[PDB]
């Protein structure tokens, strides 16, 4: 599904693509295409030197069809065995394409959530700048609630940078608040599905929910049914908060208000980046961050064509491994040691960034 | 009975027959033999000295463990026994013989100067792998038909039926264009397209631009019978072939029954009348195999609860499990999953307490899965992991791979790994296709006599414990776990079957009846 922007807030459509394989024959057999075309991406034959293979001329190629592999592994280009797998992910449609500058990616409207959560005082937290209600739910120790919910979820606090980074957000933001609370297995999650349906249509139903972290049970992927996009608004775990939760100087203020702004900051951040590699609200930055070298030289490689890239969960994108080459793996930091000193200095140098340098000499 | 003479006559029964036994052997049996008269006192007495005998006496002085046991086996105390029934052996516990050939005999080790195998072996014992390999294929193939004719066999001399054998070193000399050369020899390209052939006393060029191959899947450090001519440093090979296959059967009859699979037994467990009934005493004596068990992802766990509805009725013995047990191997995140994995079957195997007391539950980790996985024998999953599982499933075992399954005469060996692939990329001459890969590979490893029939980076092995992987003599079941097809095939009374990947068989896997040696298909790939 392709989620866009239209003047409101979004629209959608269903879609596919001719997932390659780069089946690597196409002579003796065959399937409903003969796309041997314009054989050029060499780099995986040249990645297979840790394999040792010979005269590995690039390609032939055919749509992923079926989960299962021709066995009779041959190729016509020259005669040897191939991985042929590729397509990890979609990245542009084939069957119009636009420039895909002027991407302008945010949307208008949205509801607001957190989750963030202590075994024993799970902090599902509502807090928006149109409504006042807010929520801190659950808690097991249910002879009691979480006390600052009311007094410090209230921030007594507005930040200067909301007045800078403000013109993402319709309404205003806004930070003073009142809560409800519920503890039972069986009432959190189904309510707060009920809640968020409703809660939609306040700002009309078809709308992303920007879900401020997800840094509990990783609710982003395991929360109750969206009814439309999960944006990658969360922040990564960088308060890694389990003491005692009531301390909310910092939990409540700094963990919940002043990361409304860190809406403003990650989707700007996931924005900027996109006007360099196109993908604004699905990015994988501030995690390992690959992507934005992975696909750009993905494409580079296909400027000049060489290869779009595998990824197992080891390294590389070859076949069976001569242990031997690993043996490097496997396995200029000089100490010249002057324990006198006789040119007496302040003895010091200091360097960085040395990795991109060197690239440059060749 | 009176104590006094009871005790005297169980001395004398036991001095009479060249036995001592020491103070609490003869309470003891005086104790166990107080409610026995005349009638049949003298009987019991001959009957126990009978079973104290059996057993592995290494002294005429006898301990009171040692009639202990033959008193219990008096009292049966075997009944519907699991052990001498149904065995899992470590890799790591397989005795370690070698081949004699001055004797011509297979010794254990103790009785021989060879030193105790360990991870880290010497420099001798890596070349000692490949010598053995030799060695056991060299006397495997010299008692073929291709020997050397009687005394006056046929009138007119025969070249040991037109199969007559030599060595390298021999033909390194005199027998230039002599073309009817047939040596043994490994493979190997010694040099690139310059392939050549060694055996223990020399090495040779292989000029095999003519190959003319019998069916096998031929690779480098592959053991063949090379057929051709010598000429300037070069072999030119007429023909390659693997050496003949024997079934156990030849050789137990030639060797006697010698237990070379392992395990309690001092003789083949073949070769016994009492396991042979206790085989039988169940009808319907069954098995299930299966392979590539993902249990971090819940539709393999969620099938599993539907296998264990579907074979509630008839429950087995125990259920073999083969490793690379996970979707995501990598790491800590997988070590905490396996945990999981084993929390949630233990789970599931007491929502089914039938299935729990009836049948037993096995696991041989792959390469893949957390800790040794890359060297072979692997040890079993880390004990960390299997901690709450040993606790909770006491009706289990955690073991290597390979490892070795006895159930009562019938031999079973169990090994994962993708071993097809990395044997046909490895290929020296790519096969012909009349015949099916499993049946080319369960053909080449039966006759290289090996689970391993590569080069040592393509197997990594500890090399003082390579003779665990020797397929000799040939087994029962063949268990090749490899994601690369579900089959079942058979040559030299095996059956040599692979029971798939268990997420890519579509959760198809295995059933075996040793009571019949029948193996049936778990098509459940709707369940």
């Amino acid at each position: 599904r392709l989620w866009a922007l239209v003047g409101s807030d979004l629209h959608c459509i269903r879609l596919s693509i001719p997932r390659v394989f780069y089946v690597n024959q196409r002579v003796a057999k065959a399937e409903e295409g003969a796309s041997y075309r314009k054989v050029n991406r060499v780099l995986p034959r040249s990645n297979m030197v840790y394999n040792l293979y010979e005269y590995s001329v690039p390609e032939d190629m055919y749509q992923e069809h079926i989960n299962e592999i021709n066995a009779e592994l041959s190729a016509p280009d020259i005669e040897g065995v191939y991985e042929t797998q590729v397509p990890l992910l979609f990245r542009a449609l084939v069957h119009s394409l636009a420039q895909f500058s002027y991407l302008e990616p945010g949307s208008i409207r949205h509801i607001y959530l957190y989750h963030h959560a202590q075994a024993h005082k799970a902090l599902f937290g509502i807090f928006i700048p149109s409504q006042r209600r807010a929520s801190v739910f659950v808690l097991d120790t249910v002879r009691s609630n979480q006390m600052p919910s009311l007094g410090a979820l209230y921030s007594a606090e507005h930040g200067l940078l909301l007045e800078k980074v403000g013109p993402e957000l319709l309404p205003p933001p806004k930070h003073t608040f009142e809560v409800r609370a519920e503890t039972d297995l069986k009432t959190i999650c189904r309510a707060i599905q009920r809640f968020l349906l409703a809660y939609k249509e306040e700002r009309r139903g078809p709308t992303l929910i920007a879900v401020q972290s997800s840094w509990e049970l990783k609710r982003l992927a395991s929360e109750i049914p969206v009814l439309e996009e999960f944006p990658l608004v969360p922040i990564c775990v960088a308060d890694k908060i389990n003491y005692g939760v009531l301390d909310w100087q910092r939990h409540g203020a700094r963990r919940m208000i002043r990361h409304y702004l860190n809406l403003d900051t990650c989707l700007s951040q996931a924005f900027e980046m996109s006007r360099y590699f196109h993908i604004p609200i699905g990015n994988l930055p501030e995690d390992i961050s690959t992507f934005g070298s992975d696909l750009f030289f993905a494409r580079h490689l296909q400027r000049h064509n060489h290869l779009l890239w595998l990824s197992p969960t080891a390294r590389p994108d070859l076949g069976g491994k001569e242990a031997d080459d690993n043996c490097l793996v496997m396995e200029a930091t000089v100490e010249i040691n002057s324990s006198g000193c006789y040119s007496t200095v302040c003895v010091e140098l200091d360097l960085q960034n040395l990795a991109v340098n060197t690239i440059l000499q060749s | 009975m009176a104590p006094e003479r009871l005790r005297s006559r169980a001395l004398s029964a036991f001095k009479l027959r060249g036995l001592l036994l020491r103070g609490e052997a003869i309470k003891y049996l005086t104790e166990a033999l107080q409610s026995i008269s005349e009638l049949e006192l003298e009987d019991k007495l001959e009957k126990i000295i009978n079973a104290v005998e059996k057993q592995p006496l290494s002294s005429n002085m006898i301990e009171r463990s040692v009639v202990e046991a033959a008193v219990q086996e008096c009292s049966q105390s075997v009944d519907e026994t699991i052990e001498h029934v149904f065995n899992i052996i470590g890799a790591f516990d397989i005795p370690r013989f070698v081949y004699n050939s001055e004797r011509k005999k297979f010794l254990p080790l103790l009785m021989t100067n060879h030193p105790a195998p360990n991870l880290f072996g010497t420099p001798r014992d890596k070349a000692e792998m490949f010598r053995e390999r030799y060695t056991i294929l060299h006397q495997r193939t010299h008692r073929h038909e291709l020997f050397t004719p009687p005394v006056i066999g046929s009138h007119p001399d025969e070249s040991g039926s037109k199969f007559q054998l030599k060595t390298i070193e021999t033909l390194l000399g005199s027998t230039t264009k002599i073309g009817d050369a047939i040596v043994l020899g490994m493979i190997t390209q010694l040099k690139e397209g310059k392939f050549f052939l060694e055996d223990p006393t020399g090495t040779v060029q292989l000029d095999l631009s003519k190959a003319q191959f019998h069916s096998g899947l031929y690779t480098e450090a592959c053991f063949v019978l090379a057929e051709g001519w010598f000429e300037d440093q070069v072999f030119h090979v007429n023909a390659f072939g693997f050496p003949p296959t024997e079934p156990s059967s030849t050789t137990r009859a030639y060797y006697g029954n010698i237990n070379f699979f392992g395990g309690p037994s001092n003789t083949s467990v073949k070769t016994s009348a009492k396991l042979k009934q206790l085989e039988e005493e169940n009808k319907d004596a069954m098995f299930v195999f299966l392979s590539d068990v993902w249990l971090d992802q819940v539709e393999v766990l969620e099938k599993l609860r539907i296998m264990f509805a579907g074979y509630s009725p008839a429950p087995p013995t125990c259920f073999i499990l083969c490793g690379n047990f996970s979707s995501a191997p990598y790491g800590k995140n997988q070590v905490q999953a396996l945990k999981d994995s084993l929390k949630t079957l233990a789970d599931i195997i007491c929502e089914y307490p039938d299935i729990h007391q009836s049948s037993r539950f096995v696991f041989v980790p792959g390469p893949e899965d957390p800790g040794f996985g890359s060297i072979l024998p692997r040890p079993p999953l880390a004990e960390s992991i299997t901690n709450e599982f040993r606790q909770r499933v006491p009706f289990s075992v955690f073991t290597t791979n390979p490892c070795r399954i006895q159930y009562c005469t019938q031999e079973i060996t169990v090994f994962r790994e993708d071993l097809v692939n990395k044997m046909c990329r490895n290929c020296v001459r790519f096969p012909s296709s009349n015949l099916a890969i499993p049946n080319h590979f369960v053909k080449t490893i039966l006759s290289q006599g090996h689970l391993t029939p590569l080069p040592l980076y393509v197997c990594p092995v500890y090399w003082a414990y390579d003779y665990a992987l020797r397929v000799y003599p040939v087994p029962d079941l063949l268990v090749i776990a490899d994601k690369y097809d579900p089959f079942t095939t058979t040559n030299t009374e095996c059956l040599c079957i692979n029971p798939g990947s268990f997420p890519r068989s579509g959760f198809s896997f295995k059933v075996f009846y040793p009571s019949n040696k029948t193996v049936e298909d778990s098509k459940l790939q709707g369940f």
